[PDB]
RNA sequence: AGCAACGCGAAGAACCUUACCAGGUCUUGACAUCCUUUGACCACUCUAGAGAUAGAGCUUUCCCUUCGGGGACAAAGUGACAGGUGGUGCAUGGUUGUCGUCAGCUCGUGUCGUGAGAUGUUGGGUUAAGUCCCGCAACGAGCGCAACCCUUAUUGUUAGUUGCCAUCAUUUAGUUGGGCACUCUAGCGAGACUGCCGGUGACAAACCGGAGGAAGGUGGGGAUGACGUCAAAUCAUCAUGCCCCUUAUGACCUGGGCUACACACGUGCUACAAUGGGAAGUACAACGAGUCGCUAGACCGCGAGGUCAUGCAAAUCUCUUAAAGCUUCUCUCAGUUCGGAUUGCAGGCUGCAACUCGCCUGCAUGAAGCCGGAAUCGCUAGUAAUCGCGGAUCAGCACGCCGCGGUG
């Protein structure tokens, strides 16, 4: 509940606004699980550290609100 | 009026032994000390486990009470300000005099 | 004027009571007794002293009474009226003494132990 | 464990603090500067046999006594060691300190004196039998109501550890106005670490 | 390893949210009184010995 | 207990009527200790006793406690391994005990809308001997007077 | 790890705590001493990085001088060395649990016995008591029991502010003039001793009854735990003998478990309703906490809360109008105007950050549950049952823990 101003992080968005010019990579491998999904992050593909690996997730729109930690479980149940 | 003296202790024979002090070299060079009034004694509480592994069910309680002594001075003298400020015994006793 | 005055103590509750020849009424608090205790019938647990001696009347009381709750400030009260009945006439040491209405209940709250849910409940137990 | 500390079951009855100020708001710093000082000081005390410490203070000063039992050997041929006391508690406390030393009298009457001394013997390998027996001796003659002493570990630096003291005179203990003093210490043979413990009865 | 972990309590921490407390005689992490700055088993050992001022053993 | 026998814990008689039984009957009602309740219920339920067809409360009372309280009671007993029961006699105090615990209870599992509603119709059927209440008596007294059979030597 | 483990160590797991796991890193070292070159070390700014770190920028800059030294300190060298929550509670110190606050454990002078040993300390009565009496080859003594310590029940005196307001004027009011009478606060004293009176009993100890008194037979409650038992518990509070690791079992960082779920056991909370649920009005406590803390008051928001602002380091101000209670108006015996689990949407607060994994608010949804078999637990009076309030730990986070009082 930040309603002042959601949460990203500068590595996360900085790496983010390097790309928004042209069609974008796979290699955004970031461990921060605590950003949220801005408006921005669409079709780009994030690889989230689950503390043991490097989960891609690829963004579609429905997913704009929650966080990047939502999309790569931890806990590995049968 | 116009000064007030306050005195903190944990040894209530210490205490009331301080206040006849000041109370005496008062009166003996002006007049019209208020009394060594008493204030009401607050106390805390500790409550601890004695065993350094187990046994929550066994505890010891411990505590620190705090005596207090309220003293006002009537119509002060420039003597009194002297043989006041000067007088110091003894160590563990708190003194705060305010005006 | 003449008056009498008593203080009576029941379980952390302190009560200055003053009597008034007057015609029996009884107000506590700047209210009337019927209002400020208008419990049901504490009233009658208070009006026992003029009851079994003084019988029965007629004194205004005027109370003064802060501390514990409803039914500990009523026998409080009545505690301080017997004692300032006492006061009046010396010779109704007899008559109320043998009702009781003269002694301080020492029945306070007994104080809680630890390793115990309560000052005696325990907590419960498994043989296995 | 079902005895209680004697003399921590009379503090703030009989006997006082040896630690006396009132301090609020200044209560922390205060309390670990005394423990810095005392653990500091047990460097003389090694070789000087100091019993106490009492700690008092004011505005900025610290006023400081330690009871001993040998004076000269603690402040110097003329002077030259309280000089160095001060000069080095000065760099711990950075304020003004004043030692002023007592001296004891009748040492063998003393529970921190007697215990560690016959904590002493153990490790010049002395059989435990007799320093309890000369101890408590020793601390009769100088005139006690009762003395009580235990020895606790692996005895005679030997296999599994048990425990053996002797009495002399009656120690009451439950009695709340006795005044009974009391000290525990420690030592190595070569095995392990054993433990002594002394009770001396001095009248009330 | 609790001698690294003394230093590491004493440094300024990283965030606000990170400092914690500590007993000071021992390094003991749980139940540290902060107006002795003394753990649960190093108050009840100098009560005893009457070093504290004020505490004393309580009945009623 | 083991010492020997022990005391009776007077009761204060209360003001209203200036009587005992009904100051049990008041603490018997009484649940969680809120007594100004039960008060209020036994008050309302005296009212409505005199109001519809009565004489005056303590006497209907009086009559109900008669006869609904037992005058024989049995007890199960162990010998050396088998068990009976046999019947003794019943001290007074026993008894009053009995009817008003007896009265309360069954009063409790009537079935309409207020406490009061089924305490004074209860008492009521009481005194006319009717109710859960006697049928218990008797069911206490057929018990006795027949297994007094191992009881005879007992 | 049966009683004596299982709301226990933990009196506070989102990061920290943190020992565990996965990735990224260091090796005289995160922390201590020594010796030498020597000596004043910094912090701050900018790029790369998840950070740890590395690369560049103003520079860590003699505070003792007789011209001859000493304190703080970075690097290096330099190896002595450090470091271990690694093993052994069956090698230990110290600190606890339980029998159990049960009433026991020994000695000196005598006597008895060929001797190890006994007696005392056995027997009757009484007692909470190896607590007392009578008898008896025993007579006396020590630690245990009880007393001395704390709190609660009654009162004299000394002292009246920040407490209190009975005889007076005054206002919104104990507020302001006045007073210390009463309550209260807290120093010093009194008072309870089978001390008197009747009966029982070996006339004895002791028991039953009475008078007086606030209190009567250890008045009520706490602290206080003998010799010993279970190789009981703890190398992880702390110490420590022996063994083990040492470019790693040591050390630094980010992210993840410690919160996983076909189930079984323990300790609790909320209910299954009318002695109740909902709406409006009216009352009565005590223990405690507060300086970057406790927040008066006014306003904005349905609410949790927010803004401007005020007093107080405290008998002065605040947390703090307690909840059950009482009085009215409803609802009518139903899976319900009972119950409040679970889920959807929208917010607030602390924090750099609440996905895994916080507390609270509002609207919507409305599960099981109609008093619970065998079996089993707590409690002898202001107790059981029931109702709220405070604080240690703590940015935040309690159905747990420690205390307090109300009805009874
Ligand atoms: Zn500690």
């Amino acid at each position: 509940s930040l309603k002042k101003g959601p949460f990203v992080d500068d590595h996360l968005m900085k790496k983010v606004e390097a790309q928004q010019g042209a069609e974008k990579k796979k290699v955004i491998k970031t461990w921060s699980r605590r950003s949220t999904i801005f408006p921005s992050f669409v079709g780009f593909t994030i690889a989230v550290y689950d503390g043991r690996k490097h989960v891609p997730v690829y963004i579609q729109e429905d997913m704009v609100g929650h966080k990047l930690g939502e999309f790569a479980p931890t806990r590995t149940y049968r | 009026q116009k000064i007030r003296i306050r005195l903190k202790a944990y040894e209530h024979r210490i205490l009331d032994q301080s206040a006849d002090k000041i109370v005496e070299t008062a009166k003996r060079t002006g007049a019209d000390v208020s009394g060594p009034i008493p204030l009401p004694t607050e106390r805390s509480l500790y409550t601890v486990i004695r065993a350094t592994h187990k046994y929550k069910d066994s505890r010891e309680q411990f505590e620190m009470r705090t005596h207090k002594r309220l003293i006002d001075i009537v119509n002060p003298t420039p003597k009194t300000v002297d043989a006041l400020m000067k007088l110091d015994l003894p160590s563990g006793v708190n003194i705060e005099i305010k005006l | 004027q003449v008056q009498y005055s008593g203080t009576g103590r029941r379980k952390n509750a302190v009560a200055r009571v003053r009597l008034v020849p007057g015609t029996g009424k009884i107000t506590v608090n700047k209210k009337d007794v019927e209002e400020y205790i208008p419990h049901a019938d504490l009233r009658e647990v208070i009006n026992q002293p003029f009851g079994v001696t003084e019988t029965k009347g007629a004194y205004d009381v005027i109370v003064n009474v802060n501390g514990g709750g409803y039914a500990g400030q009523s026998g409080a009260i009545r505690h301080g009226i017997a004692r300032a009945l006492l006061q009046v006439d010396p010779d109704f040491r007899s008559a109320l003494k043998r009702a009781g209405l003269l002694t301080r209940d020492a029945r306070m709250v007994e104080r809680k132990k630890p390793g115990l849910k309560k000052a005696r409940k325990a907590s419960q137990f498994s043989k296995r | 464990g079902q005895k209680v500390h004697p003399i921590g079951m009379r503090v703030g009855i009989i006997r006082d603090w040896d630690a006396k100020w009132y301090a609020e708001k200044e209560y922390a710093e205060f309390l670990h500067e005394d423990l810095r000082i005392r653990k500091f000081i047990a460097t003389k005390l090694a070789d000087a046999a100091v019993s106490t410490i009492e700690i008092e203070r004011a505005a900025n000063r610290v006023n400081i006594s330690i009871h001993t039992a040998k004076p000269g050997m603690v402040i110097g041929k003329g002077g030259s060691e309280v000089e160095n006391l001060r000069k080095e508690l000065n760099k711990l406390t950075g304020k003004r300190v004043h030692i002023n030393i007592v001296e004891i009298k009748k040492p063998d009457l003393d529970a921190k004196l007697v215990g560690e001394g016959i904590a002493r013997q153990l490790e010049n390998r002395v059989a435990f039998r007799r320093a309890q027996k000369q101890a408590i001796q020793r601390a009769m003659r100088a005139g006690a109501k009762g003395i009580k002493t235990q020895v606790s570990g692996r005895l005679n630096g030997a296999d599994i550890a048990r425990s053996e003291g002797y009495s002399e005179g009656t120690v009451p203990l439950h009695t709340l106005r006795a005044d009974i003093d009391y000290a525990w210490e420690e030592a190595d043979t070569t095995y392990g670490k054993l433990g002594v413990k002394v009770w001396i009865y001095r009248g009330e | 390893a609790k001698k690294s972990m003394i230093a590491k309590n004493k440094r300024p921490a990283k965030h606000s949210t990170q400092a914690y407390t500590r007993c000071e005689r021992c390094g003991r992490p749980h139940s540290v009184y902060r107006k002795f700055h003394l753990c649960r088993i190093c108050f009840r050992e100098l009560a005893y010995k009457g070093q504290i001022p004020g505490v004393k053993k309580a009945s009623w | 207990p083991r010492k020997g026998p022990v005391a009776k814990r007077d009761v204060l008689p209360d003001p209203i009527y200036n009587s005992k039984l009904v100051t049990r009957l008041i603490n018997r009602v009484m649940v969680d200790g809120k007594r100004g309740i039960a008060a209020n219920i036994i008050y309302n339920s005296f009212d409505i006793i005199k109001e519809s067809t009565g004489n005056d409360p303590l006497e209907v009372f009086e009559q109900a406690m008669k006869n609904v309280m037992p005058v024989l009671e049995v007890k199960a007993r162990r010998v050396g391994g088998s068990n009976y029961q046999v019947p003794v006699e019943v001290r007074p105090e026993r008894r009053t005990t009995l009817g008003l615990r007896w009265v309360v209870n069954y009063a409790r599992l009537r079935g309409e809308h207020t406490m009061e509603e089924r305490l004074a119709k209860e008492i009521m059927d009481a005194a006319n001997n009717t109710g859960a209440s006697v049928k218990k008596r008797e069911d206490t007294h057929k018990m006795a007077d027949a297994n007094r059979a191992f009881a005879h030597y007992r």
